[PDB]
RNA sequence: CUUUAAAUCCUUUAACGAGGAUCCAUUGGAGGGCAAGUCUGGUGCCAGCAGCCGCGGUAAUUCCAGCUCCAAUAGCGUAUA
């Protein structure tokens, strides 16, 4: 017997149509749109939307007044204002059927990066995550797939071990300044 | 390229004084003119194919085959209609099936899924459309789960302006004219049966031909 | 001739052409990007049925 | 129409008895019962009736079952026997179509 | 449902067992006939050797001779047919190799137009043959 | 430098390290099911393809090769319970 883990667990489901024109075109529109690498991580979005809508719909199958069903209620609904895709007005359970895929989509970090004015294209976005250039909140980030927060949105800002943002040139500058002083001496 | 009724229904519509088509499904009355749909729905009344098929006669000499079109017509909120033609080309078999399944268009209520909330997504209670062997059944279903079903069926849904349903089927699905009109059946069939939020006596409103005999009797003989 | 049910005959007998030298594809995220680009908003309001990307007719 | 010979892979067999199933047997001149079978263009399209001149087809993985080419029907048969190419105890026996 | 009664569970349990034994593949999946008699024995794939080279005709509506292989089994001895997929790969077999046989499509059943073989050959000479196809891989000498 | 019993791995970090950024993304398909050529050359019920319907008869939308493309993508195809 070894001291491991043993635990883990699938984040997307692929569905059961492989070839069909309408939903291989939205899909194929989303990931054009967010600039996304490919089908697995929309419909990784899609499955947690989908746990996250059984989960409603199983608190809203139990009746009102008992001590679950609020309890657990009022922590996913703070949650989900919380992770940035509810507002404060809209402070009720059954909100959440109504929700679609793209307000998921809202809150990832490329395009959050792309919308606030730090990137050109949304691409140029991606590339910048990936290239460490930014950081949230005095810690960097490589990763695109950075869920944001309602009060972290404000704080996202350029590292400071960047030429971006200020700071040491990069290699191609060196090498170029240490062309030009080559040829110059 | 003027319109000419033949029925004091299409030239009642035709002068402007029948304000909507919601009287005409009021009072029951028979549709025999295309154009006065056309002339209440306009752009929003959209068209696709859903099968051509063809079907053989034997005869003396060689086989006759005649095509036989399906066209599904329905605005995005609310009525919808279908229609089947035979005809030996397929344009003509098209714009006789196009202009019949116009001709004939039925009402739709929704419902809700225990909560009233907003304006009404999904069909309000169970309803079952059956011709042949083919069996259909409607489930009222939560806000956003989206349409699970047969393509067909799923394309005669976002024609009837439904968003939400759970559908179960029984029978030779695969011949697509009776699972149509099954499923326009179901649809269908939602205003009989009885639900307690209308068991209050109506009242009878006005007659639109009695209303308008001096206008009838003063355009035509 | 030779016999009727020879083995590898088609092929065997299939003239042999090479490959011609072209630059590598696009792969991965851009390959994404292309693919909607041209399927999406590079598009004109046609009329009829649509065209296959393979119609050379 | 034109008199092709036997190559590598083709030999001579001189057809025997009727039998069914689309299969029918022969004996070759190198001395070896064979059974060949009608294969694809000569099952209906052309007949073939007893102890008639047959260009047969070889297996390079066994030797056991054989193939049909051709058919001779007399002056072909007798412009091969002019040349020589079946033993001569094997017999032609002017074979050809009744009249 | 027939019988509905309060306290009926024993015969709708014992119609429902001798209803499921009243069928095919429940009868062929829980009876020691089918994987008695079955050349594979319950296994995916398996390893034989090939003795004569078989050449079996087509069905009815198409006229073609198709290249087949007679191969013993190791495990059991058994005499089964093979079938080699690809075009022009029955030069790459000799008399006495060994090869890796599998199944067909569907499952123990003759598929197409070839009758009486289930099992076609995926691998000779401890080499696949797409790489003897595709010029990958070479035979051992 | 850190880690560790000593390492190694990760991270921090010097000096190096990419224009066709040759530091070169494959696997199964293109008749219907089922997304995607009646393109070109060769064989001619032969070779073979095909889970099913079926395709090949000296003009193959299905075979063998090239180009174009379609699906998933460091993954894809086959056989079995």
């Amino acid at each position: 017997p070894v001291a491991r883990s043993w635990v883990c667990r699938k984040t997307y489901v692929t569905p059961r149509r492989p070839f069909e024109k309408s939903r291989l075109d939205q899909e194929l529109k989303l990931i054009g749109e967010y600039g996304l690498r490919n089908k697995r991580e929309v419909w990784r979005v899609k499955f947690t939307l989908a746990k996250i809508r059984k989960a409603a719909r199983e608190l809203l199958t139990l009746d009102e007044k008992d001590p679950r069903r609020l309890f657990e209620g009022n922590a996913l609904l703070r949650r989900l204002v919380r992770i940035g895709v509810l507002d404060e007005g809209k402070m009720k359970l059954d909100y959440i059927l109504g929700l679609k895929i793209e307000d998921f989509l809202e809150r990832r970090l490329q395009t959050q990066v792309f919308k606030l004015g730090l990137a050109k294209s949304i691409h140029h976005a991606r590339v910048l995550i990936r290239q460490r250039h930014i950081r949230v909140r005095k810690q960097v980030v490589n990763i695109p797939s950075f869920i944001v927060r309602l009060d972290s949105q404000k704080h996202i800002d350029f590292s400071l071990r960047s030429p971006y943002g200020g700071g040491r040139p990069g290699r191609v500058k060196r090498k170029n300044a240490k062309k030009g002083q080559g040829g110059a001496g | 390229k003027e319109w000419l009724p033949v029925t004091k229904l299409g030239r009642l519509v035709k002068d402007m004084k029948i304000k909507s088509l919601e009287e005409i499904y009021l009072f029951s009355l028979p549709i025999k003119e295309s154009e006065i749909i056309d002339f209440f729905l306009g752009a929003s009344l959209k068209d696709e194919v859903l099968k051509i098929m063809p079907v053989q006669k034997q005869t003396r000499a060689g086989q006759r085959t005649r095509f036989k079109a399906f066209v599904a017509i329905g605005d995005y909120n609310g009525h919808v209609g279908l229609g089947v033609k035979c005809s030996k080309e397929v344009a003509t078999a098209i714009r006789g099936a196009i202009i019949l399944a116009k001709l004939s268009i039925v009402p739709v209520r929704r419902g809700y899924w225990g909560n009233k909330i907003g304006k009404p997504h999904t069909v309000p209670c169970k309803v079952t459309g059956r011709c042949g062997s083919v069996l259909v059944r409607l489930i009222p279903a939560p806000r956003g789960t989206g349409i699970v079903s047969a393509p067909v069926p799923k394309k005669l849904l976002m024609m009837a302006g439904i968003d939400d349903c759970y559908t179960s089927a029984r029978g030779c699905t695969a011949t697509l004219g009776n699972f149509a009109k099954a499923t326009f059946d179901a649809i269908s069939k939602t205003y009989s049966y009885l639900t307690p939020d209308l068991w209050k006596e109506t009242v009878f409103t006005k007659s639109p031909y009695q209303e308008f005999t001096d206008h009838l009797v003063k355009t035509h003989t | 001739h030779g016999s009727l049910a020879r083995v590898g005959k088609v092929r065997g007998q299939t003239l042999k052409v090479a490959k011609q030298e072209k630059k590598k594809k696009r792969t991965g995220r851009a390959k994404r990007r292309m693919q909607y680009n041209r399927r999406f908003v590079n598009v004109v309001p046609t009329f009829g049925k649509k065209k296959g990307p393979n119609a050379n007719s | 129409r034109e008199l092709v010979f036997k190559e590598d892979g083709q030999e001579y067999a001189q057809v025997i008895k009727m039998l069914g199933n689309g299969r029918l047997e022969a004996m070759c001149f190198d001395g070896v019962k064979r059974l060949c079978h009608i294969r694809g263009k000569l099952r209906k399209k052309v007949w073939i009736n007893t102890s008639d001149i047959i260009l047969v087809g070889l297996r390079d993985y066994q030797d056991n079952k054989a193939d049909v080419i051709l058919k001779y029907n007399a002056d072909e048969a007798r412009s091969l026997k002019a040349y020589g190419e079946l033993p001569e105890h094997a017999k032609i026996n002017e074979t050809d179509t009744f009249g | 449902g027939k019988c509905r009664g309060l306290r009926t569970a024993r015969k709708l349990r014992s119609h429902r067992r001798d209803q499921k034994w009243h069928d095919k593949q429940y009868k062929k999946a829980h009876l020691g006939t089918a994987l008695k008699a079955n050349p594979f024995g319950g296994a995916s794939h398996a390893k034989g050797i090939v003795l004569e080279k078989v050449g079996v005709e087509a069905k009815q509506p198409n006229s073609a001779i198709r290249k087949c292989v007679r191969v013993q089994l190791i495990k059991n001895g058994k005499k089964i047919t093979a079938f080699v997929p690809n075009d022009g790969c029955l030069n790459f077999i000799e008399e006495n190799d060994e090869v890796l046989v599998a199944g067909f499509g569907r499952k123990g059943h003759a598929v197409g137009d070839i009758p009486g073989v289930r099992f076609k050959v995926v691998k000779v000479a401890n080499v696949s043959l797409l790489a003897l196809y595709k010029g990958k891989k070479e035979r051992p000498r």
